[PDB]
């Protein structure tokens, strides 16, 4: 289990974007 | 551990009784019920995120404080029920919804406190139609209803809402998206919902995280992975999104290990100059992102899409079939000696390159490295051994693969329909890939059930000896006509089943879903075409038709034709007439009567037109004075206002998605009011009525020529043919509005649409009569009645075979698809009914077209 | 004086085009829309009242402020509908909405003062379902649905309602007071505070001559008549009310002007002792009132309800028909000698003395003094002429005497239908009297078209002996049946036109609507008597039962039987297998599964019992395991309960006959539950279902000689018989538990209640299953098939030809009263479709009783 | 007709 996601850091993450 | 009922039943059981609150399951959902509870309408809710074991075990954690108050709640089947409810595949927004609590409106505040607490600690996914209480526990709350009330929209389907102060209704409506109402506060923190501006300029604030900005790129589900830039390079990247716990196996493993899976065999095939490198991974709070770099612009889906289909031997430069399978099936053989199988190579999964135009493969999100395997197939594309999630096998990829070229040699996918046993039959897939690309038997093996055929036509591929296969017409008619007879008799036992299901209430299950009644999807059209056929089809319809008029009575709906009143009267009241039944005639009578003035409304489907439309064939029906009055009240409030719409569009650019049908099209277009004010001088003789139809008609002619060579191009979609969106509507109209009014002008018109039409038809997607091959075999057969060529018989019969060879369940059996692909429905425009029209005319050409047409002898 | 439609018309439409709005007219309203306002749908309303003379102008000026503001706006749409709208006999709660308006919360109570001011010194019917801006102007408002939303009630009925934050419905019924919402405030003051204060008080009263009334004897119509006790002399006193410009004449008479009359016809009758005096006369604002002595309490109606019939002479003391002949006559002749033609003579205006001479008269509110007389008839007591307003005539009054007598003698009121030609034809009321009474020629003669036969007859009376005459003899056997065929064919094609009123929503407007569904009265029950005809009703039938699982899907239901959705699904069920009709089995799959963990009552008409029977009929339709278990649930969920300890604890508390129905009555009581628990036997045969029946069943019999003695008594009131709540319930359910458990004391309980309930049947006020004389014949024909009898064949055979003497319409196309005498529908338990399933199961004796009797074809 | 008494009366 090598592979590891890796440091949480702080997230912006608000609403949806684009249209594709 | 993925419990049953039987488990959860047992721990409810347990305190249940404790405080007295007998229970009970629907649906999916067990249901305790306090007696001195009261449950409301609508209100506050909470929403406790689990799964399976997080289930049980959260199941025990809640009961103290749920049973510490007055409420009701409902609690999840068992795992297997929250297994597919916790997967993207059917509903997105009722994922991790795994119990509902009700309580009353102070109560939720502190409640929603104790639970958090209470449950501190307890994993599950991220509720994303929900606000959250902290960020340590699995404990949401919403405002929604708790009854399922239904208010119609303006396209006349059935929406769940919630009610305002002033008994105004709202699409209370989880959209994987959570928001306060303006009357109710927020039981844990007082909000409100829009800024101090109040309609003046907005700019909408949206940016990326540590060093990728963002653009978009997938609809739903799992993870809406997205175009990105990267700010540390200002390369193009690349970034995959996996949602906590969403698909979590039987055995644990949920989305964010399949893309570890999928960054694992990106790794295994790092010297591979054709698959994306992976940069970085990371995670923010409960979201896994993988970033991997960009290879290319255009999936063989758009590209196929924009620029034409991949031809035999030598073409354009770019569109070589075979080109494309030797490049696709050299990547495919690098991949399987790294001992790598990818499972899912469909013509979204192969990315051109953006120079060159040469494939490269992405996504291993379900491919295999070792033996645990992962389910996960793609419907049509990957082979049924996947489905039934055999051991995956070399030829698993080679018969995908196969599919990948009959898409990029057809721009379909191959039929597949969910339940259907023929889905992999090879020679349905023979009749609509006919014998183009040049190879083809080649293809066809790739999709032969037998794997050791694929591989035999994989050997031709790499020899470079194609195979080149062609496809047999139909005799003479008799078999033609047999295969017509047999198709219309099992599409009406198909359409006895829908009409069941539509009454018995199935369908009404889905939370915001379906119109029963009117004529686009509900049971107006259904028995519209049922009356046309024999006298149990004609039994069904007369159910139909009281069905209707009783489900309508006391409730709220719309004016329309298509989506509306207008056509579950001609409905109500042409079935009265045709079974002399004149209990239905009295239904009918009261039923279309719209104010007329509060309509804003002009086109075919929804306003103004339509309903003049409706209201002429009513009173050609009825001899109803009402009826041709308010018809011409349509064309006098039609004349107000001409100028300003057509000159109203400046900041949207062209690509004319709603452009071509919102100005132009029969639907939504002035095509429809064209071919409105043309019935309504037929019916009247107004004079002014007449100015406008040659105003409009003109116009129509004006704008044509590019239309048509837009059809014309590689570059031209289904929509340009739809008979709703373009030019089919365009010719129907104008070759009614030529005959009437003597203009040879527009029989020409017509007539090339109709060719345009043509020449697109194999590249329809849906076959239905809004947005498939059915409207235009109808415009075909039209001129056909109007100008006796029987050339245009010639061509509807094109359309005709097209139509049955798309169908499912072989030609005994043939059931036809939905705008859904993958089911079948029985509504008219969108379904089944309207198909049925269609291949009915076929055989009775002087029978009027249904709805453009009035009601004429020798054709019932 | 009074406006037509053109003219109003005219001015509107004048100005309304100025602000872009247009006119539609649907209705009695003109109603006029402005394109840029969006009606909410529920709200503040403004009502503006008016009177045809004065309504042109209250439009006048009313268009500048509504034309001002965004709202939309409806006006009566002539003066005669105005008219009618300010008629109480109309539309009681409608009275002075001559206009409505619809604007912006924002901009309602600005509109309200505004128009209000702009009014002023104005007149009209004042509105008590709304509020009042100013006590000079004629402007109201109140908060209700904008548009019709109709939720379900308890009955199973449709009901108007508003819906609060919370979703919850709450019936904004206009017909009652003024109503609070709890969550809006009232624009005007500001403040949201309930009315629900002080409804605890024992009286408030305080007239304005300060008289204390107590209870009120009757609201209905124009004006209240209220109980008063009386302060100064505090003797008690009658005051009737009068309400300005209700009840407005084409002369311009108000109900106050026809209170005066009243006053100014006892100020001519003051030296007779049984005329009530004048007493007081007085007003304020715009209510007036009028005080009289009391007479007595129960009138010449009431007693003969609660006391008996009048006989003939050698009969109990207070039972002499020719005493109140005589008594009646003389009372009449003394006010003819002072002119005053009484006009209005009917039993609720007699009212008994406790002396031996009881006849007196209380209301002569539209009698005759001057040539312009005033118009008003009571149906079936007034003689046709009053109907069509011929003037004043001796001999009209002596008509409605012997309409008077009649009822006195029979205990109802002679068949009188709303359109029906036969109305006052004599001899059809001949048949519902059969010679019963003295002076049965001279109440037939006081009943002749001819006014010189009523006055030959007055006179006879007069004259001394009184003509007694035989009844009018049926000669005939077969003919009669010939009359039932006819019976049953015409009320079979006046179902289909009940059926397509019902379909195409004729009756829907209202705020309340029955419901158009279940089986008391909706189409269920319809559609199932028609099932069992031929093709053209079995057609109709399932045009029905589509149109019901097309109107029950996605709305609020009710589980109910009787009132709700197990009713409906097995006539949804019983019509797909009886036509052979797949998909109507597929509509009914799925329709009555109610929580039985909910579910509070215990009950055939909406409660666990009757949804078990329906469940029960639903399984042996469909073969269906799920309908068994749910049978099964609601057996269980009734056993759990102990009902007949409770019983058995407090027996007759509260005891009068409406008491007797929740308790031990088919409907409500135990009996339906006994019948549901003999199914649930007969279904299974299990052994605690059988403890339950016998204890049912003994605690049964225990208060039934209570019951039957009420019911063989002099009092005798019809709901002792009734099979809802009385004796033929009871005996249906008995006859069949006695039969399926062979215990042979049940069948004579049911023996001797069907004994009682013959008694009764004549007196019975209905023809109908529920309330009425079919359910004692369905009981009669029940106990002939369970008992090879035939004397129960002929007691059936006598039931339905008193059902056919009291029918309307002529013989070969009869029409039969509803639950509001004049008046047909095709509710089954209440209406046409139940009187068909008894006349047919007439000619079908081995045929079932309707959801009481399983079914079985082949 | 004619004639009537007013007394102020209570609501
Ligand atoms: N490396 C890449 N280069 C170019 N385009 C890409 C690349 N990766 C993804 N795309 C595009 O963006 C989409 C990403 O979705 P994809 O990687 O296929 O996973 P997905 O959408 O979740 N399908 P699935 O994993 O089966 O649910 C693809 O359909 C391509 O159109
Ligand atoms: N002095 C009185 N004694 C007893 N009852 C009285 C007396 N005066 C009036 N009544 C009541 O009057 C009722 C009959 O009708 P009444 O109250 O006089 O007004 P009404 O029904 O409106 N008459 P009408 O306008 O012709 O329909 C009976 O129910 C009596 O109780
Ligand atoms: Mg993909
Ligand atoms: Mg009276």
């Amino acid at each position: 289990a090598g592979a590891t996601n890796l440091d949480a850091l702080a997230a912006i993450k608000w609403e949806a974007p684009a249209h594709q | 551990a993925t419990p049953t009922e039987q488990e959860l039943r047992a721990e409810l059981t347990g305190p249940v009784t404790g405080a007295g609150r007998q229970i009970h399951a629907r649906g999916v959902w067990l249901a305790v019920d306090d007696p001195a509870f009261h449950l409301p309408r609508q209100g506050w809710k909470i929403h406790l995120s689990a799964r399976p074991a997080t289930l049980q075990e959260t199941i025990r954690r809640m009961l103290p404080a749920v049973l510490a108050v007055p409420c009701h709640f409902k609690v999840v089947r068992s795992g297997r029920h929250l297994q597919d409810l916790n997967s993207a595949n059917n509903h997105p927004g009722s994922i991790g919804k795994a119990v509902t609590i009700y309580p009353s409106p102070e109560d939720v505040a502190p409640l929603a406190r104790r639970l958090a607490e209470d449950l501190a600690g307890m994993a599950g996914p991220r509720i994303c139609s929900d606000r959250r209480v902290r960020p340590d526990a699995p404990v949401y709350y919403r405002y929604g209803p708790f009854h399922p009330c239904y208010d119609i929209n303006d396209d006349g389907d059935l929406e769940l809402v919630v009610t305002d102060p002033q008994g105004n209704t709202h699409p209370g409506a989880a959209d994987d998206s959570f928001w306060q109402p303006h009357w109710s506060p927020d039981p844990l923190t007082g909000a409100t919902p829009h800024p101090a501006p109040s309609d003046g300029p907005a700019a909408p604030v949206l940016l990326g995280g540590r060093y990728r900005v963002v653009r978009g790129l997938t609809r739903n589900g799992k993870g809406c992975v997205y175009r990105a830039i990267d700010t540390t390079d200002n390369r193009p990247v690349i970034i995959k999104e996996a949602r906590a716990h969403v698909n979590e196996d039987t055995l644990g493993r949920d989305s964010r290990l399949r893309l570890r899976n999928e960054r694992y065999v990106l790794h295994l095939l790092r010297d591979l100059d054709d698959v994306p490198k992976v940069i970085d991974h990371f995670r923010h709070e409960d979201r896994e992102y993988l970033a991997i770099t960009d290879l290319g612009a255009l999936a063989l889906g758009q590209d196929v899409a924009e620029n034409g289909l991949y031809v035999a031997d030598p073409a354009p430069p770019g569109r070589s079939l075979r080109a494309l399978a030797t490049a696709l099936l050299e990547l495919l053989d690098h991949v399987h000696r790294r001992g790598v199988l990818v499972r899912d190579l469909t013509p979204t999964n192969v990315v051109l390159d953006d120079a060159t135009g040469r494939p490269r493969l992405v996504d291993f999100e379900i491919s295999h490295a070792e033996d645990p395997q992962l389910y996960g197939w793609t419907p049509g594309y990957s082979p049924p051994e996947q489905e039934r999630d055999e051991p995956a096998t070399v030829e698993a990829d080679y018969y995908s693969l196969g599919a990948t070229l009959f898409y990029a040699a057809t721009g379909l996918p191959p039929t597949w329909m969910t339940g259907d046993p023929g889905n992999h039959d090879p020679r349905r897939a023979a009749e609509v890939l006919a014998g183009r690309g040049g190879m083809s038997g080649t293809i066809l093996g790739l999709l032969d059930p037998d794997p050791a055929r694929r591989r035999a036509a994989a050997d031709d591929i790499r020899a470079g000896r194609f195979t080149d296969a062609p496809p047999p017409p139909p005799p003479s008619a008799r078999q033609r006509a047999r295969r017509l007879a047999a198709a219309i008799a099992h599409s009406l036992t198909e359409l006895s089943r829908h009409a069941a299901d539509l009454m018995s209430g199935k369908d009404f299950t889905g939370g915001l879903v379906g119109s029963p009644i009117n004529l686009y999807r509900g049971a107006a059209g259904m028995g519209m075409e049922l009356l046309r056929h024999d006298e149990p089809s004609r039994a069904l319809a007369r159910g139909l038709a009281y069905w209707t008029g009783g489900f309508r009575a006391l409730r709220n709906g719309r004016p329309g034709l298509y989506t509306g009143d207008t056509g579950i009267a001609v409905f109500i009241a042409e079935a009265g007439a045709t079974l002399g039944d004149e209990t239905l005639l009295k239904i009918a009578e009261p039923l279309a009567r719209p104010v007329l003035s509060r309509i804003t409304a002009t086109d075919q489907h929804t306003g103004l037109a339509g309903i003049g439309t409706g209201q002429l064939l009513l009173w050609r029906l009825t001899k109803d004075a009402g009826r041709l009055e308010l018809a011409d009240a349509c064309a006098r409030r039609l004349l107000a206002r001409d100028l300003t719409a057509e000159l109203q569009e400046n900041p949207p650019d062209y690509a004319d998605c709603g452009a071509v049908s919102r100005t132009l099209g029969f639907a939504h277009g002035l095509a429809g009011i064209v071919h409105f004010l043309r019935d309504h001088h037929a019916a009247t003789g107004e004079t002014a009525t007449e100015a406008a139809l040659h105003k409009g008609c003109d116009t129509l002619l004006e704008h044509l020529p590019p239309l048509l060579e837009a059809a014309r191009a590689v570059s031209a979609k289904p929509m340009h043919a739809s008979f709703c969106q373009g030019l089919a509507g365009i010719g129907a109209a104008l070759a009614r509005t030529g005959r009437d009014l003597g203009a040879d002008d527009h029989l020409q018109a017509a007539r090339e649409a109709a060719a345009a039409c043509l020449e697109l038809a194999p590249r329809m997607y849906a076959l239905t009569q809004c947005c498939g091959l059915a409207g235009i075999g109808e415009l075909f057969l039209d001129l056909c009645q109007i100008t006796g060529d029987r050339t245009y018989a010639q061509w509807a019969d094109r359309i005709a075979d097209l139509i049955l060879a798309r169908a499912g369940g072989s030609p005994e059996a043939p059931v036809f698809p939905d705008t859904s692909l993958h089911g079948s429905s029985g509504g008219w425009s969108i379904g089944t009914s309207g198909v049925v029209s269609f291949l009915r005319r076929l055989g009775d050409p002087a029978a009027p077209r249904l709805w453009l047409d009035p009601p004429a002898g020798t054709a019932r």
